[PDB]
């Protein structure tokens, strides 16, 4: 095996290869571009190099710094991982010129298969079943091949990967539930010999449709020829660490494995958690992870490039983590995952966790007749919990309860709001979701009562540590402990099963605007004379827009439209003007 | 703006990096040879490691005396030393062996000066060959000149200000004050001479020929004499012999205000460049300026609507508390009165004063001289010289007449004052010296109107540059626009650690 | 780090002019030899007397016992430990 490998690749899938390196005891080198410099994965590694600034096509696509740098760390072999120089001929070829090992198939088999028309024509010619040109509510199903350069081809299972947004897989599943063991015997030969086809090396992976009235009916659609993401359901249900096999495989080792060492011991789901936002549309979003909880219950993986200070950018993929559920059914691995979601917390990102475990909880996802457009018509129908009082109570106890903690005892300190009469609530106002309301918080947090504007007068009770990443509310009677993390303006909850941000918020002013607080004048500076007006008299303008130009003292005052607005000039060029003049109005 | 800015600054740079090097390469090869530290290299030298250094005056005696002196012959500063910011004067003996011209007196009798005002240790390394004779009547003997530097030394010795000395070189004639006026003095063995007459002194009265080892040096005082307290081996033992003596004298007080957390600005300081023009002539809002130099945007102005030419309002800068004056046109009578309500408010509240000068004069004409513009401002001259907080003046644009005065210009002793390099400063701007000297000459052809204004023009422009401020010591220094928030922060630190006086003003003409 | 953001304290440098690097004298083994730091530990440069001018970044964390450099874009993660008078270091498999 080889001494040094580079893992040319960022992220969850950088920090994955790393640990099976350091497992193998291999020394393990990372790049990162200077936005990654705060990753996880630097860290992971035994040495990182920076490759380059944060657009990829400046870092991690630069085929240039990433040969460089593994020629500058005398690295042996590199490991592409997926999204990237993975299936780019180009760097297979630099890194055979630099005389290092590329981890993967041939650049012939990239080349080929990297074009439907190509592929189609050499899969075909080994009698592989080929769509014959639309498919009725078609299933996605993928055949995990694994190669050596000895001859052997080996298929590890398949995979569903139907449950898919706008083409982004999101959830998926090894075996799937339409195939039965005959079928997949003739999807596994079938794989072997698209494999076989292009005299293929390494983990690859096979993508068939397959009409959901007719399981047995197979088509290829395409050969990826990396590892996938979804790898990790397979190696859940047959043990073998793809990373590693797929290394003694590049060090040339045969595979040491045959099929009657393959078995699939039950079944595996994992789902993606992206930083996107689900009720703003999927849109990509990102920010600090201020905090992070990630589930380790039995049968659960994280496979993550999170840790708490990494940044994220839109710079790359939204992919954060993948969760992965192994258990002796579909309906045992689905709750596993389930309840895995829901201890799932990311802290100062707002991510599709959420949407993840509505989909989760589908009955069509649930009873299994997905199809690859499930998703897409199913999502217009997801909508965010409401935003209940124990969301804001939570929130104002903690701010409440670290003011008092913080004070010490000091009585002018102390947040109790006392009075020689009734004594003043401590009052909050509080926006969480689409809900803005006051809080009231009055007693001790021992013992206290939180009334919410609009909602109901609960008992509270806050038990708040200094510095602690955890606080508990007992919330009439029902204890929950939080994972909590505050900036300079958000304060950032995880617990009961949700995670959700609240902003502390300005009082409303108590008297409204009239609209003539749309409205504005612009008055001469000085005594002198209008030189010129660029604007014509009653015209919409923009708050760029010179209106009226003055001189005095040989000085030009040009005065720019304060809004957007009709502007009406009240004088002409060779006007002279006193000081305080109206020169023009500007009105909404 | 930003090029014009860029090329002024780029000017500025080179300006300065030229100053730096001192005298002539043959004279810094034989200073070196001898095995001394360049002037600058005893200056860095002495700071504790990655100090900051505030220079005084870096550019003073440019275009004078042929810039024969750059410099004016001497390293002045504040920096760090064992702990405490010390105003720090070094004798540039490579320049005309470290002569005192006119404004090197000057320069010196300046760092005594903030000094004294801010409390501040001092640490004379000297050097110096003496007087420049030709021009004498200069150097000697009013009372801001040479003498003035010992009675400097004395009456703050008095007040418990320490003043160190380390004698690397050569110290004649009444520089001999400069060692044994000093609370501890520190001299080099075979290198420094102290001596109240020289050997060719010695030779003209006597007949007698001695060395200026043998008459004076290291050994003779720190052994027989008692002129001197240590005796160094080298340039590097006597620094580090002063850093000692400076780890002696305890802390500095502490602010008379409280000092938050400095909080970044929400802007890169040299978008400085892209909202004030360079040309004097173009208005601007000089909210632009002090929204990107306070710490976090915050600045709460004082009586926002009224007197609109003048904004005055409350700031942190790295923390400090600050009441900035700032001009935005011309000032009337609502503005003086407004800025010396504010001053007032500051005052009371021990918060310091930065003001920031691009001042016209006042608003002309017989209604605002029957509404009494003049006793207007007399009120805010009354205010500012009378302020017993610190004062700090930043010369942003022009700085003319009676509106200098009312802004806290040199006069009225800010603590500090800088010019950034686009600013003018002259009893009038050139150009209305050249229309009022037109309208006083009466009609005339414009081809003939350009013939009689062009030499008005050019005194005004030359007089009021800012180099020739600085070269005159008008000026604490011409600093790069966007080093402003850093300069004004790192004064804010030096002018804390002296006490107030009490609130005192004289009789406010109402 | 120790500074606290001070401007006095910050060993920046700091000059009207051109600011002065940080100056360190460091022997080790057989080779004493001045380091001349410019910029901050986000974004500085280092050079060596008799030897060459490096990128440099630093990340320090307080009461850490470790301590990372970026030095050329190579990222190498020490252990430190310091005494009045030494500092140890150990990563990229070397202690001195
Ligand atoms: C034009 O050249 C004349 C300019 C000078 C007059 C103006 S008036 C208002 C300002 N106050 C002052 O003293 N000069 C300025």
């Amino acid at each position: 095996t080889f001494d040094t490998v580079l893992v040319a690749n960022r992220g969850e899938i950088a920090v994955r290869v790393i640990r099976t390196l350091r497992a193998m005891g291999i020394r393990s080198v990372a790049v990162f571009s200077e936005a990654d410099a705060g990753a996880r994965h630097v860290t992971e590694a035994d040495v990182a190099v920076c490759i380059g600034p944060a657009a990829a096509r400046h870092s991690y696509l630069d085929i240039d710094a990433v040969v460089g740098a593994a020629r500058r760390t005398d690295a042996q072999a590199v490991h592409p991982g997926y999204g990237f120089l993975s299936e780019n001929a180009e760097f297979a070829s630099a890194l055979a010129t630099a005389g290092i090992v590329f981890i993967g198939p041939p650049a012939s088999a990239i080349a080929t298969m990297g074009d439907k028309i190509a592929a189609k024509a050499a899969v075909s010619a080994f009698g592989v079943p080929v769509v014959p040109g639309f498919v009725q509510r078609p299933r996605h199903i993928e055949v995990q091949v694994l190669a050596d350069g000895h001859g052997n081809v080996i298929h590890l299972g398949e995979r569903e990967c139907s449950l898919q947004r706008r083409h982004q897989k999101v959830i998926e599943e090894a075996p799937s539930p339409l195939l039965d063991e005959a079928t997949r015997a003739r999807i596994g030969a079938a794989a072997c010999a698209t494999a076989r086809s292009v005299d293929y090396t390494g983990a690859g992976t096979v993508e068939f449709i397959v009409s959901a009235d007719r399981p047995d009916e197979f088509f290829f659609m395409e050969m990826n020829t990396r590892l996938q993401v979804e790898h990790p359901v397979t190696e859940l249900v047959t043990g073998i660490d793809l990373v590693e096999q797929q290394i003694r495989i590049a060090a040339g080792e045969p595979l040491a494995i045959g099929q009657d060492d393959i078995t699939l011991t039950g079944h595996a789901v994992e789902a993606r958690v992206y930083a996107e936002d689900p009720a703003a549309g999927f849109l990509p979003t990102g920010g600090d992870v201020l905090g992070l909880r990630e589930p380790t219950g039995r049968g659960v993986r994280v496979d993550s490039g999170l840790a708490a200070g990494t940044v994220v950018g839109s710079d790359y993929d939204p992919m954060l983590s993948k969760i992965i559920a192994h258990g002796s059914d579909r309906a045992s691995a689905l709750q596993i995952l389930d309840r895995a979601l829901a201890d799932t917390a990311v802290l100062g990102v707002t991510t599709n966790i959420e949407f993840l475990r509505f989909l989760l909880a589908d009955d069509d996802v649930a009873a299994g007749r997905l199809d690859t457009g499930l998703l897409d018509r199913r999502a217009p129908d997801f909508a965010p919990a409401t935003v209940g009082d124990e969301q804001l109570i939570a929130a104002a106890a903690y701010l409440w309860a670290r003011q008092w903690s913080a004070a010490g005892g000091d009585l002018w300190r102390v947040p109790s709001g006392w009075r020689v009469g009734e004594w003043a609530p401590a009052t909050f106002r509080l926006h969480a979701g689409d809900r803005t309301d006051h809080v009231y918080i009055t007693g001790n947090p021992e013992r206290a009562s939180a009334a919410v504007e609009h909602g109901d007068t609960h008992t509270v009770s806050a038990d708040f540590t200094p510095g602690s990443d955890t606080f508990a509310v007992t919330l009439d009677g029902l204890r929950t402990d939080y994972r909590v993390a505050v900036t300079d303006s958000q304060i950032w909850l995880s617990g009961g099963g949700r995670t959700w941000s609240v902003q502390k918020v300005r009082e409303e002013p108590v008297r409204p605007d009239d609209a003539h607080s749309g409205d504005a004048e612009l008055v001469s500076p000085m005594p002198g004379s209008v030189v010129a007006v660029g604007v014509p008299d009653g015209s919409d303008v923009t708050a760029g827009t010179v209106v009226v130009t003055v001189e005095a003292m040989k000085m030009e005052h040009a005065l720019t439209a304060p809004v957007d607005g009709v502007a009406k000039i009240l004088v002409a060029v060779g006007d002279q003007v006193k000081v305080g003049q109206p020169l023009a109005r500007i009105t909404a | 703006h930003r090029d014009e800015h860029l090329a002024l600054v780029a000017e500025l740079r080179s300006k300065l990096a030229a100053a730096a090097l001192g005298g002539p390469e043959r004279a810094r090869e034989r200073h070196v040879g001898r095995g001394k530290l360049l002037p600058r290299d005893r200056v860095d030298g002495l700071l504790d490691p990655g100090s900051p250094f505030l220079e005084l005056a870096p550019l003073a005696a440019g275009g004078m005396y042929d810039d024969e002196c750059p410099g004016a012959g001497m390293i002045a500063g504040i920096g760090r030393v064992s702990g405490r910011e010390c105003v720090i004067v070094a004798n540039d003996a490579t320049v005309k062996g470290g002569t005192y011209y006119p404004i090197t007196v000057k320069k010196h009798l300046r760092a005594q000066e903030i000094a004294l005002q801010n409390k501040l240790p001092c640490i004379y390394l000297v050097d110096s060959g003496g007087a420049f004779l030709p021009r004498q009547d200069e150097v000697f003997p009013d009372r801001d000149h040479f003498g003035r530097i010992f009675y400097n030394q004395a009456t703050m010795s008095a007040q418990g200000i320490a003043q160190i000395a380390a004698v690397l070189g050569s110290c004649t004639a009444g520089g001999a004050y400069v060692p044994a006026m000093s609370d501890e003095a520190v001299i080099v063995r075979n290198q420094g001479t102290i001596f109240l007459g020289g050997p060719p002194l010695v030779k003209a009265a006597t007949g007698e020929v001695v060395t200026a080892e043998e008459l004076g040096g290291g050994d003779l005082h720190s052994k027989t004499s008692g002129v001197t307290d240590h005796l160094a081996h080298d340039d590097r033992d006597a620094l580090r012999i002063v850093r000692n003596i400076v780890a002696t004298l305890g802390p500095a007080e502490p602010p008379p205000w409280q000092v938050l957390p400095a909080v970044d600005p929400i802007a890169d300081q040299t978008e400085l460049y892209d909202v004030v023009p360079v040309d004097a002539r173009v208005p601007y809002d000089v909210h632009e300026v002090i929204t990107r130099i306070v710490d976090g945007g915050e600045f709460g102005e004082f009586k926002a609507e009224y007197g609109t030419t003048l904004v005055t309002g409350f700031a942190r800068i790295h923390g400090h508390p600050v009441g900035i004056i700032a001009n935005n046109g011309v000032l009337f009578g609502e503005s003086a009165v407004k800025g010396a309500h504010f001053i007032e408010l500051c005052d009371k509240r021990k918060t310091p004063l930065l003001f920031l000068q691009n001042i016209s004069g006042f608003m002309v004409g017989r209604d605002y001289e029957a509404g009494g513009i003049a006793k207007h401002g007399a009120k805010m001259v009354t205010a500012v010289a009378c302020a017993r907080v610190p004062k700090l003046t930043v010369v942003i644009g022009g700085s003319y007449g009676a509106g200098n005065y009312s802004m806290c210009g040199r006069a009225y002793s800010p603590r500090f004052l800088w010019m950034w390099p686009n600013a003018r400063i002259s009893v009038m701007g050139g150009e209305q010296a050249a229309s009022v000297l037109a309208t006083v000459r009466g009609e005339m052809t414009d081809a003939e109107a350009e013939e009689f204004k062009a030499p008005i023009r050019e005194q005004y422009e030359h007089q009021g540059n800012p180099y020739y401020s600085t070269a005159r010591l008008w000026d604490d220094g011409v600093i790069d626009p966007a080093d402003t928030r850093t300069v004004v922060g790192l004064a804010l630190s030096v002018v804390g650690q002296a006490p107030l006086e009490p609130v005192s003003y004289g009789v406010f003409r109402m």
